[PDB]
RNA sequence: GCGAAACAGUACCGUGAGGGAAAGGUGAAAAGAACCCAGAGAUGGGAGUGAAAUAGAUUCUGAAACCAUAUGCCUACAACGUGUCAGAGCACAUUAAUGUGUGAUGGCGUGCGUUUUGAAGUAUGAGCCGGCGAGUUAUGAUAGCAAGCGUUAGUUAACCA
RNA sequence: UUCUCGCAGUCAGACAGUGGGGGAUAAGCUUCAUUGUCAAGAGGGGAAGAGCCCAGAUCAUUAAAUAAGGUCCCCAAAAUA
RNA sequence: UUGUGGUAGACGAGCGUUGUAUUGGAGUUGAAGUCAAAGCGUGAGCAUUGGUGGAUCCAAUACAAGUGAGAAUGCCGGCA
């Protein structure tokens, strides 16, 4: 159908409050600098010891 | 322009009182709760605060009631749905349910309000007297 | 404690020493007044009211009630008025009793 | 106007299945664009008549009120000959005759060569004649210094 | 009367309003109702028909 | 408060940029680009730059900690808009607004720059009480 | 001749829209809504001015004959002992008041005994 | 105010007749942002200048609606024009105030104007905000008021200073 | 309240007590005659209810006692036999 | 003393703003605007102070309004 009336500013907010993106994970990769999600790739683009891609 | 009337803000008394209703008329006994619960008998009371004072009962499913009216004022409940009714009779609470019969006869003779939503968790009802509640220090009376 | 004062038009039983507002008699800022009327003082209840006992009022300021804008606006008419009404207020205490 | 149509005196707008104003001319007078009904008519006459003798009365009730203040001095040709057409005596004389903050005015009947010549190089004074004189610079000037030329010729006036 | 303490003498008289406000008083009625032809454009058509 | 990023009519929905911004509100730099690191969109690496740029504003022309502190706010505001339309069925056109947005990040060493306004409203409020209250001695 | 009054109408306007206060989302920005529950507040407050006056005086009563029934006696048997002998001018709100005054009330009661 | 403060009847539509857009504001003086930094660039920041940099070019002033951010307050049992009066709770002192910020909750609560036989209306129309928008005026007359001037008044037309 | 003068505006009324007709002495139907309410005017009772009852209200003021109407209780509020 | 219920309808009392003319000054020693505020009037209102602000402004006195803005699915400087 078609709409009414308008929706306020809060109720917007509310709506997009659960419209967020999901979250993600941590986790400390052995062979970086810095963590990462698990079982993803890193800042330094490996999972572990294996390296698993090139960079450029 | 102004009396400066009294009412204990940020003040919700609640004192320990019983009641064994056993020569009360069942109405005689709901118009009796149903003034100490708004508090047509309580004078330093504040209607914005808590009204409510602890309240317990004893033998609430064997009230007397004079003539025939046991069985004259059937009780229905329905909701939303469509006959979606299972209405319940006097002879039935007897033996069915007494908690929902007084709180209903309290509440259709009370203000409908949110008050009553924290007044019937005060209400501490009992087909007995042997409930450890009466070790809570509760005033045996009657007519409320 | 206590005391009983009829204020122009107002009944007011209030205790001893204080400070209340009031609609205004102007009654002098700081000039005391006496009024014989007095009920229910020094813990005696007399039959109509208490003889030889008086109320004994003072004023520390006569100031104006805030802005009372009154509006009468009528439903679906083009009645729509406002008006200012200014009470002045006697904010006046009682200090000294007989009985 | 709205008499002034740009293109077709058509509609804009309809009544029916048009979910807009009623406008059915391009302009109108709540529209911004133009098309006012009620504007500054020029057709106003901008005119009151007035009595000939009502208007000599209100000229003598001028001249007899501000006749009273303080600055009217008599004035006559003599005076008028007397100063030059050099601005500085002038300058020198209304400094002197506290004529600056006021806007003290010449009633005079001559035009004389001194004074039409200067009076525009001060900001305080002004140089009018009878019959070029009304009670704007009579009463608003709120001192005008008179002249004995102009006694009698005043006076047939009524 | 100088034009500092001028004042007049009844020349101007009270002003009512007809387009100024809904709270004056016969204000947007248009002060000759609000129906029929008296109270619209081009209205009053010859009274003595 | 200082070394404040700001990025005029930037392309992007309102929605995914103040998530993508709001992931990384009051968080420091480190910890939260190891977060966004694994961000599955296009604009991470279009907001990253500004604050690229104000940490190193940080590091060289002002010389604070840098990691003391974090990203006090993001906005996505309603500033600059697009609109693109395309020719579709009876004639007639579809017109999608494609947001854009006045990008702006505040950076804060503390709760403040939001505490502070408070302050300067007060500060404010006592100020124009004094000026009253000279002209209320001055009756 | 333009006769530009904007500052008058722009002060006006921005106060119209600022003058709600206290409420949700769009409620508190626009100025004929604004209007309208400015309108529904002046005749709350109307209705409120007699309204409230109206409870008060029934509080009055309701604790006045709670204190009654707590004394054993009720309010038409009190304005009765009144009436008949020992008048006094212990009204409502001074009944009402008189409670909370510590057993101030009481003693009116036992007073207002013929 | 001319549609046009103008690179305006231009761009542009329409075959053609025919129409048809509006505009702004640097600083005394470009000193239009030295120096440096982040990305490949944008832009931003320090950075000084400049009286002052929301004057740093959104460059005299720099709003509102709308969009989001949040100091203190409330917050996961509650039927809605979310308000008014009373007022907690929590945190505090001012256009110096029967004090302030919210308002736990109670008392009281069918939007604005037209049709109106009655409209809260579930008739109506307004998304919103900031400006504008509709008994005005000339002539002549009725009334009302004020005024003039003489009891053959008042008064001037064209033309004239 | 007589009269002069300026301006009107209205002839969509609705309901109720009283005479009622028409219709089916049914109609939130018509209709006049008198009065009352809304209209053209609040409020109190009627749970809310335009018209029923009281009632005609500058406003405000936490003063009071009565009308209609309520006092077993929501819902101010009583008993006597 | 009437009052004060009011539609229609008439009548009473007046007010902000632009400019005309009178009349005063303030003026970077700080004006408008703009915002904010625990002020003052039967009412249109009088404003005050403080912040940006960096050149004009504010009181009438009467005048004349392109003078007052919520409605007409109005129009326009911007956005839900």
């Amino acid at each position: 159908a078609v709409q009414q009336r308008r929706s306020s500013k809060h109720r917007r907010d509310k709506r997009r409050s659960h419209d967020a993106l999901t979250a993600q994970a941590l986790s400390v990769c052995q062979k970086c600098g810095k963590k990462k999600l698990f079982h993803r790739v890193c800042s330094c683009g490996m999972y572990g010891d294996l390296r698993v891609k090139k960079a450029y | 322009k102004t009396s400066m009337l009294t009412k204990e803000q940020a003040n919700k008394r609640r004192q320990w009182y019983i009641v064994d209703a056993a020569g009360l008329v069942l109405g005689k006994l709901a118009v009796k709760a149903a003034d100490l619960i708004r508090g047509k008998n309580k004078v330093d009371f504040t209607p914005n605060q808590d009204c409510g004072d602890y309240l317990i009962i004893i033998n609430s499913d064997q009230v007397v009631l004079t003539g025939n009216k046991k069985e004259n004022e059937f009780w229905y409940h329905h909701s939303q749905y469509i006959g979606g009714i299972k209405k319940v009779s006097g002879r039935d609470m007897l033996k069915k349910q007494s908690d929902k019969l007084v709180y209903n006869a309290v509440k259709g003779m009370l203000p409908d309000n949110r008050l009553s939503r924290r007044w019937i968790t005060k209400v501490h009802v009992f087909k007995g007297d042997k409930h450890n509640m009466e070790a809570q220090k509760p005033t045996t009376l009657n007519w409320s | 404690m206590h005391a009983i004062v009829v204020c122009g038009s107002k009944q007011y039983l209030v205790h001893e020493n204080d400070t209340f507002f009031v609609e205004k008699l102007e009654a002098p800022v700081g000039k005391e007044i006496q009024l014989d009327k007095v009920l229910m003082l020094d813990e005696k209840i007399g039959a109509p009211y208490l003889e030889k006992a008086r109320v004994v009022c003072v004023v520390e300021k006569h100031g104006l009630q805030r802005k009372v804008n009154v509006i009468k606006h009528i439903s679906q008419k083009h009645h729509l008025k406002k008006y200012g009404h200014r009470q002045p207020y006697t904010k006046l205490k009682v200090v000294r009793f007989v009985h | 106007t709205k008499g002034e149509v740009r293109g077709g005196g058509k509609k804009p707008y309809k009544q029916k299945h048009t979910g807009k104003a009623r406008q059915g001319s391009t302009r109108n007078p709540h529209f911004v664009g133009g098309g006012i009904v009620f504007g500054p008519k020029p057709n106003r006459n901008y005119s009151l008549k007035l009595n000939k003798k009502a208007h000599t009365a209100a000229l003598h009730t001028v001249w007899s009120e501000k006749l009273a203040s303080d600055n009217t001095h008599l004035v006559d040709q003599n005076l008028f000959n007397k100063t030059e057409g050099k601005t500085k005596v002038m300058m020198q004389f209304l400094k002197s005759a506290k004529l600056l903050d006021k806007n003290v005015l010449f009633v005079v009947n001559t035009l004389n060569t001194n004074l039409e010549q200067s009076t525009s190089n001060i900001k305080n004074v002004q140089v009018k004649h009878l019959d070029k004189v009304s009670v704007r610079d009579l009463m608003l000037a709120n001192a005008l210094l008179v002249e004995k030329e102009v006694l009698k010729a005043l006076e047939g006036k009524f | 009367l100088n034009q500092l303490k001028s004042v007049p003498k009844a020349r101007n008289h009270k002003t009512k309003t007809l387009g100024r406000g809904h709270g004056s008083g016969l204000g947007k009625t248009s002060g000759r109702g609000q129906k029929g032809q008296k109270a619209r454009k081009s209205g009053l058509t010859r009274p003595g028909f | 408060m200082i070394a404040f990023a700001k990025q005029f009519r930037v392309r992007i929905s309102p929605q995914k940029a103040r998530l993508v911004c709001q992931l990384i509100v009051g968080k420091k730099t480190a910890d939260a680009q190891n977060i966004l690191s694994n961000t599955p969109k296009k604009a991470a690496t279009l907001i990253a730059k500004l604050l690229n740029s104000a940490i190193a504003n940080a590091t060289n022309n002002h010389g604070m900690n840098g990691d003391a502190l974090y990203v006090f706010e993001c906005v996505a505001n309603q500033g600059p808009s697009m609109k693109r339309t395309i020719p579709r069925a009876k004639g007639s056109s579809n017109m999608i607004t494609k947001r854009s947005s006045n990008l702006v990040v505040k950076l804060s060493d503390n709760p403040n720059e939001r505490q502070e306004l408070i302050k300067q409203q007060k500060a404010l409020v006592k100020k124009r009480v004094e000026g009253q209250q000279k002209a209320k001695m001055a009756r | 001749m333009r006769i530009k009054g904007g500052k008058q109408t722009r002060v006006r306007r921005k106060k119209w829209l600022k003058q709600a206060s206290g409420s949700f989302g769009t409620r508190h920005a626009s100025y004929k809504v604004a209007k309208q529950t400015v309108i529904q507040a002046a005749k709350y407050a109307y209705r409120d001015r007699r309204n409230k006056k109206r409870d008060f005086r029934s509080l009055w009563i309701l604790r006045l004959n709670a204190a009654l029934r707590e004394q054993g006696m009720t309010y038409s048997v009190f304005i009765n002992l009144l009436k008949k002998h020992n008048i006094e001018i212990n009204r409502k709100v001074l009944s009402e008041l008189a409670i909370k005054e510590p057993s101030k009330f009481n003693l009116i009661v036992q007073k207002v005994k013929s």
